[PDB]
């Protein structure tokens, strides 16, 4: 038992509108540098789809993720320790430029210089980012298949529609189309930090995010393959890797990162999960992956619990991040509304950003439908989404989780009607769904009016702990070039010393 | 020449092995951010896979062989390891690495300066460092029809007698190369000039083996710091 | 010196955990600045966009080097009414991207 | 002629509170680092005082600023080049630590270990900051003089009681202060661009703003010398010199300085002021030190004149200067009001922080007095403070100026209460001062009012020109050490690329 | 590099001014970034003393590195009349020495 | 001790040459923060005149002695400078200096340990590096009466033609030395082992005498960049 907080995130795709906000912010912020141009740290990707780079989700060709072997223990898909060594001088998985797209930019300055006399109007063309010639034709980009982009045929190429005759949905009344914002799900058992040789990729103990040192990090590229979700991009110019940082900076001082602040849609929560470190790997290598979520959950621990909180004291959570876990609405949604599931849990990963499932208009039928048991509102069975689809995305491929989320949403719609329209009590629904009234309110409270202060509660990272924040706050920033930081030893070649710190040592003790 | 003689290889090698030492630990100190592999294989995958392995085993292979073959003193197990013997061995295991990594080398070579995307993105110093190690391998492989002419191992005497003199620091190491063949000089200066050339390099990834990596816990986390 | 550090290999190592799936360590931290020096900026300065869109989002923009650098949105609209969700945060993507014009 | 332009500060000391809210906020942004923690960029003194560094002002003593030889050229006072260089090896002027104060700290952890069964109470005693050793008591501090702290036969050494008999004024009744803040002068002939062997300080075209280059600095610490205003302090920890940088990063954007802003007296004004560059030694040379205050004025030029607006334009400066120029309250109060004056300009570097004299309560006299020409109100014969003594400071000696400054500012005053108490017109006072009601109520708008965008009148310093801004918007600020930054040749040993910059070059042209 | 630079020596030189008083230089100026960068910090949150003064003045507290380094006077209050100068900027030494206290 | 002999002075040489240059540029290019005099005379003002004026007169009369002494080529003006003339002003010309360093030296080394506030805020290598530079001044005047002993100049003529061997790269350079005294062997070493330390301390200052600034305008302004 040793205990550990992160800010998970919850992201509650029947809110989702699809306007990539949240990767435009990160872009600009986070990836505009010439070497990173064609990462998107955050990337929204319409499904059904193949997504960014393409077919990411299929690890059988990416080999991403953990497997669980024989013998019960876990070894990254990737290989074990000299099996990864062994591929080291040319990665055989690695993903290629194309693969994700090849970045590109315009001549506008043609449109400003274009000689006089020109025999037809002048135009901007194309030219590559990688090679600097002109390009032909643009081929591809991020987000290539947004809103069914493409061939049916082509976007049901999607791994999630494995186990799902799809013929139907090529039909046009039978047409669906959902909406993934991603990141980095900053994982308990991250691949990445198991598959890089340099040992460069680390969980911050204090607030779980996962970071690949840019001092330490060699460039192997064997991290890219090592993680399922393709988040980790290899930065061509600096021949190292990045990958989204959960916006640590904000996150420190208690701010939401960018791509939750700037969410339009308001589908974004953060909150404080409390999680037993000890127990990572007995839960990430539990023989059937339908069990994952489950155990995952189990690894999660009761903020308001006094035994945890005594045991969170001990061992060195400060007081503000156990108030915050108490106001978690990332707990409220992950453990007690059970609306939130993990990604992708097969891959055996522990992620912690989590997902609400949509919701979706009802299906084609013969009639206009009759009165169900939500009257004039979906019933689940009636929803277009396959919710096999839902699963093979979020519980391995496990219905039942999905139908739970599902039907509690509709349910909560259902008793709010009967208070805002027949201003009666009806809770039928909920009652069906083993749902309170309390808990239909704290949800429609959450997920409905969602107040800024309630979709994140975000704790301090609190930087003065263990560390010296008074001559930092005093010389921090002045980057004269010291040649003295990210070293404990104080020998320097240079004969220097630290601009933020201080040397002459106090004779009086 | 007994000027160039001196020299080149009772001089040169300590300015290039002070550089190489001293250039790697200021770059380690203060260009940890240069301090990378440099893969270009996403840019473009095509023959990566063949090339590099070629290369990377071949070079290896050269490495081992230069290591123990003039590094490890004539006493040791000397009945059961003479001279002769590990000529034998350098030509014919040298040797085929050598190939191995001349092939390999000249293939990434090729990319290097056709591929659009590689070339694009490259530096002076990839270009420079691959043509020279590519030179280095050729002319190594050139020695063997030389090598070849003194079975008894009478060459590869003197040369790896220049090598312990050189890193024992014991003066007077070129009297060893008296009458060697000049190839032998040639691969010799070149070989040390890479190592005066590798800290300002992508050479500099060599240190960095991660020999670590087999026997690390799998899952890193690191304190308030 | 980052090299002397490599010494202190072994004597960094804290706990393990989750029966040896984990190693704790004690390592330095400090090349994280590298970001947090991104993240920071000059000022912030409201403003807004004059495109025919309707949306009429006040934005935050940021000034760093002297230069406008990217924009997030203003979350301090006046709440409305406790039965209602906010307006807050607002935006969209083509606003988002705004500031991609004042020296392209 | 050489247009260049600057902002330009002028402090009115008639408001002055001598607070120094403007050094703590100065202190806390730019010089809380061990090396500089007893140095004050802005520091506020009370007069009559010898201040900080202890009479720095004696130049006899200090030897700064420049000297006009007989033939006419000017040299440092310091020495000509071969003369400062044969005092390399030892400043034999520099001011010791001991002439500013020797920095310390307190124990005040003692308050809190002290161990139990202490036999006395526990206190926190003083320390050096740069010995770490006990101090058994504070002898100096920067500002020990506030509030005429000190004997007055201490005080009265104040280099500006030259020429006067003084012992009037150590009598109770007689009893004056004023104060003096002051940082850098930002100089058009500055004596520390001068003095500098390495060449490292200068000042900047775009904005006048003058730096000592972190990088080319070499520490040979003879500017601190060649400054007559001692406002360049030796960091002796990095063993370079740093000085007041104006605020450039806020200034860059159009902000107004910290020490400006937070002025909580609203005393400061910053304003653009064109300058023909091409005449700065000419006036700086000029063989009367009574006349450089003038020969300053005259290389100040007429914002709203299209000769020199036509001219600033060739001269490449921006639109927007030239506008915040022709609305600069600086401009107004020093060429055109005649409020402002120099501070020291017999030190001839042309100094571009000015100040409005104060004025003071009514001296002692037989009885309560009669009715003047400003009737309840003091006339300028009137006030306490000798104006011989403010000449000292600002004119170089001569009183002229400084009583028609003073006279202004009272008629403006006679003018207003006319208006305000009596509802009459009455411009009697203005009359004699040369003042229309025009100038007097622009006067009121900007002295009294003094609303912010009136204060403040600083454009941008444009970055953007003749530099690639956009390239740097996306890569600014990513600290990772690519080592490529500070030099132009592309060419490092460390075989890296600049982070913030496009390496790959467009083909199509 | 820098060391290569100083070979641009003289070809660095711009045109003189004031008669030969002054020299116009066309040099690097990247190190500038040196104090733009301490400047520059990740938010501002509006604060005021808990102290008994009377001064009731509003703050920008900035946050740098994730921690609170030093405060300038918020100047935005609701103006006066035009015929009363404003509240702008208010404030005080001790005031502006608050941020000292939090972790001294 | 002829193992020692050719490590120290046909060797060591280039070890310590090499370290000094790739050490100066390496520091030039990413330690610009560091290069300083790191003047410590505003933190106690008492003696520093006297006592840094002795030591850099002095040192630079034997800087420029050195110089000339060693560098300059038997064939020039070789009938008006013979080598015992040039001994001659050596001794007493660079006696002298040597006398006016080594007494500026002690005074500032004094200085350094026992005045509070500088010894509060030096480095090591401070202490270091003029603990050297005292004891290779004195190494260098007890050198005096050994030279006395060689009016003719014979002492010199091995030192000089040891000292060009090496800076023109001609192996053998340390057979020039046979036969003269340990004292001057020492010195040698010790020299040279300055210049190794060199870039890794506060002596970079020198790389930077300010000569531009006897011909330099005034007034400096700096173009947008
Ligand atoms: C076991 C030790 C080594 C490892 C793990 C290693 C790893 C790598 C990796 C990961 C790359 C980047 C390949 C890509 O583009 O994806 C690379 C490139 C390279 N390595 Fe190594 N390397 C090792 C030893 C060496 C040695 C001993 C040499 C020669 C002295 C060498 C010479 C090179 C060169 C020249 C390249 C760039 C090829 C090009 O031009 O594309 N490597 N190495
Ligand atoms: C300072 C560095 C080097 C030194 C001193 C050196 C020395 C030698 C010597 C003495 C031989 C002849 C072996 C004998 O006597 O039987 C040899 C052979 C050879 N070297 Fe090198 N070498 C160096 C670097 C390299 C490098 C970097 C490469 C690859 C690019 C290389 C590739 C070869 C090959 C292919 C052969 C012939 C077969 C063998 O003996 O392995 N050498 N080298
Ligand atoms: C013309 C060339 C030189 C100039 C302009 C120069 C200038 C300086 C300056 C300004 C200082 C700081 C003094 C202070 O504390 O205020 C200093 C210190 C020093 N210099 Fe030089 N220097 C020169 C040459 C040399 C040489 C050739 C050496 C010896 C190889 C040397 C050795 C030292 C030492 C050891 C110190 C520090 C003394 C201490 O421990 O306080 N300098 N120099
Ligand atoms: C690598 C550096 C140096 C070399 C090779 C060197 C060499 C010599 C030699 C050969 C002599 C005897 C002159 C003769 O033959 O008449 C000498 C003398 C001397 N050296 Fe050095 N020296 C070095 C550095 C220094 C330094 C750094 C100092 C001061 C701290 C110094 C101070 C002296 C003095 C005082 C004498 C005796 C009088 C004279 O000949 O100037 N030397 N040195
Ligand atoms: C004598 C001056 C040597 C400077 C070497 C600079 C490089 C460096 O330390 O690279 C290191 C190997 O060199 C030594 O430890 C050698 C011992 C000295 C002979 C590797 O550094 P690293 O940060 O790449 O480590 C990564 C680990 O994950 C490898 O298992
Ligand atoms: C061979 C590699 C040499 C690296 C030297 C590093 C120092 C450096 O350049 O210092 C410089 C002098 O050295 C040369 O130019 C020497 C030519 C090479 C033999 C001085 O640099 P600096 O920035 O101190 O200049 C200041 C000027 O104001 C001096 O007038
Ligand atoms: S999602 Fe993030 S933490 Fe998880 S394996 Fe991928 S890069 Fe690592
Ligand atoms: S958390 Fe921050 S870095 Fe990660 S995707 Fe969101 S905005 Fe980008
Ligand atoms: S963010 Fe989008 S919707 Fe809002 S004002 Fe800007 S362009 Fe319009
Ligand atoms: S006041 Fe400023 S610009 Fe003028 S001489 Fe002094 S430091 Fe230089
Ligand atoms: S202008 Fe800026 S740096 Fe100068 S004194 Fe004022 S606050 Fe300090
Ligand atoms: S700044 Fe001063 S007057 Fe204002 S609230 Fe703070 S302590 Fe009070
Ligand atoms: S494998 Fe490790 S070395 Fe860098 S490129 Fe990935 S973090
Ligand atoms: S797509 Fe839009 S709804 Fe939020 S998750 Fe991204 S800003
Ligand atoms: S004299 Fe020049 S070298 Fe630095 S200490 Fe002053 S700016
Ligand atoms: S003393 Fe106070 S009045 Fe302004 S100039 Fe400084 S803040």
């Amino acid at each position: 038992m040793k205990i550990r907080s992160q800010v998970g995130m919850v992201l509650n795709l029947d809110k989702a509108i699809g306007c990539h906000t949240c990767s435009v912010t990160c872009k600009n912020v986070w990836t505009s540098r010439e070497g990173v141009e064609y990462a998107w740290f955050n990337n929204v990707e319409t499904k059904p789809g193949q997504g960014f780079p393409t077919d990411w989700e299929n690890q059988e060709k990416y080999k991403g993720g953990w497997i669980r072997k024989i013998n019960g223990k876990l070894q990254p898909r990737m290989g074990n320790r000299a099996m990864l060594l062994g591929k080291i001088f040319a990665n055989p998985h690695l993903p290629g430029i194309d693969d994700y797209y090849e970045p590109f930019d315009f001549d506008y300055q043609n449109l400003h210089t274009a000689p006089e006399g020109s025999k037809s109007q002048p135009i901007a063309r194309p030219r590559s980012l990688i090679t600097g010639e002109r390009m032909a034709k643009i081929e591809k980009g991020p987000n290539w298949e947004d809103d069914l982009g493409g061939e049916f045929d082509k976007l049901a190429k999607d791994k999630n529609f494995d186990n799902i005759q799809k013929a139907m949905y090529s039909q046009f009344e039978n047409t669906f189309m959902m909406y993934l914002p991603r990141l980095c799900e900053h994982c308990l058992n991250p691949a990445c930090v198991a598959t890089c040789p340099s040992g460069a990729i680390y969980k911050r103990e204090e607030d779980g995010i996962v970071l690949i040192d840019q001092d330490k990090c060699r460039g192997w590229r064997m991290c890219i393959t090592g993680c399922p979700y393709k988040k980790i991009y290899f930065n061509w110019k600096s021949g190292k890797s990045e990958k989204c940082i959960f916006c640590y900076p904000r996150i420190e001082a208690g701010q939401p990162t960018v791509c939750s602040e700037t969410c339009v849609g308001r589908i974004r929560y953060l909150g404080v999960l409390l999680y037993d470190a000890d127990a990572i790997e007995r839960a990430a290598s539990t023989e059937n992956e339908k069990d994952l979520y489950q155990r995952q959950l189990d690894v999660f621990l009761d903020p308001n619990d006094p035994k945890v909180i005594e045991q969170a004291i001990k061992d060195g959570i400060p007081l503000s991040v156990i108030e915050a876990a108490q106001q978690s609405p990332v707990y409220k949604m992950a453990m007690e509304w059970k609306l939130a599931l993990p990604l992708h849990p097969e891959y055996r990963t522990l992620p912690m950003v989590w997902y609400v499932p949509p919701l979706s208009p009802i299906q084609s039928a013969a009639d206009a439908g009759e009165l169900g048991s939500n009257g004039i509102l979906p019933d689940v069975e009636s929803l277009r989404i396959p919710v096999q689809y839902l699963a093979n995305l979020l519980t391995a491929g496990d219905t039942k989780p999905v139908l739970r989320a599902l039907k509690r949403m509709l349910a909560m719609r259902h008793y709010k009607r009967a208070e805002t329209v027949d201003g009666k009590v009806d809770t039928r629904a909920l009652e069906e769904v083993g749902l309170t009234e309390a808990q239909a309110q704290e949800m429609y409270r959450y997920l409905a009016i969602a107040n800024y202060e309630d979709r994140f509660v975000v704790p301090s990272s609190h930087r003065e702990l263990a560390r010296e924040a008074f001559p930092e706050k005093n010389g921090c920033g002045f980057t004269f070039g010291d040649g003295c930081h990210g070293s404990d030893t104080k020998f320097n070649l240079f004969n220097s010393r630290r601009i933020d710190a201080i040397d002459v040592t106090s004779k009086t003790e | 020449m007994q000027f160039l003689n001196m020299f080149f290889f009772d001089i040169y090698p300590y300015i290039a092995g002070a550089v190489f030492l001293i250039g790697s630990w200021l770059r380690y100190d203060y260009g940890q951010y240069t301090w990378r592999a440099a893969s270009s294989q996403m840019l473009d995958r095509k023959g990566m896979n063949l090339a590099s392995n070629l290369f990377h085993i071949g070079i290896l292979g050269i490495f081992v062989g230069h290591f123990f073959g003039m590094l490890t003193p004539h006493w040791m197990a000397a009945a059961w390891l003479p001279i002769e013997v590990k000529q034998k061995m350098a030509m014919f295991a040298g040797g085929a690495s050598g190939v191995l990594c001349l092939i390999g080398g000249v293939l990434l070579l090729k990319r290097r300066l056709f591929s659009p995307r590689v070339r694009a993105t490259t530096t002076g110093a990839d270009i420079l460092i691959l043509s020279l190690l590519v030179i280095q391998c050729a002319l190594g492989l050139l020695t063997i029809p030389f090598s070849a002419q003194h079975m008894d191992g009478s060459e590869m005497m003197k040369l790896v007698g220049w090598a312990q003199s050189v890193v024992t620091f014991h003066g007077g190491a070129s009297q060893h190369l008296d009458g060697v063949a000049f190839i032998f000089r040639l691969h010799l200066v070149l070989g040390m000039t890479l190592f005066l050339l590798f800290p300002f390099s992508r050479l500099i990834h060599i240190w960095s083996v991660p020999v670590e990596y087999l026997t690390r816990k799998y899952q890193l986390v690191r304190a308030r710091h | 010196s980052k090299f002397l550090d490599r010494f202190r290999y072994a004597k960094q190592k804290g706990e393990t955990f989750a029966d040896g799936h984990g190693q704790l360590l004690n390592t330095n931290r400090d090349w994280e600045d590298g970001y947090r020096q991104r993240w920071q900026h000059d000022k912030i300065v409201r403003s807004t966009h004059g495109v025919n869109c309707t949306g009429s989002c006040s934005w935050k923009i940021y000034v760093k080097n002297g230069l406008v650098t990217w924009e997030t949105q203003q979350t301090d609209y006046p709440r409305t009414r406790p039965d209602l969700p906010n307006h807050e945060p607002r935006g969209c993507p083509r606003g988002a991207s705004y500031s991609w014009y004042l020296y392209s």
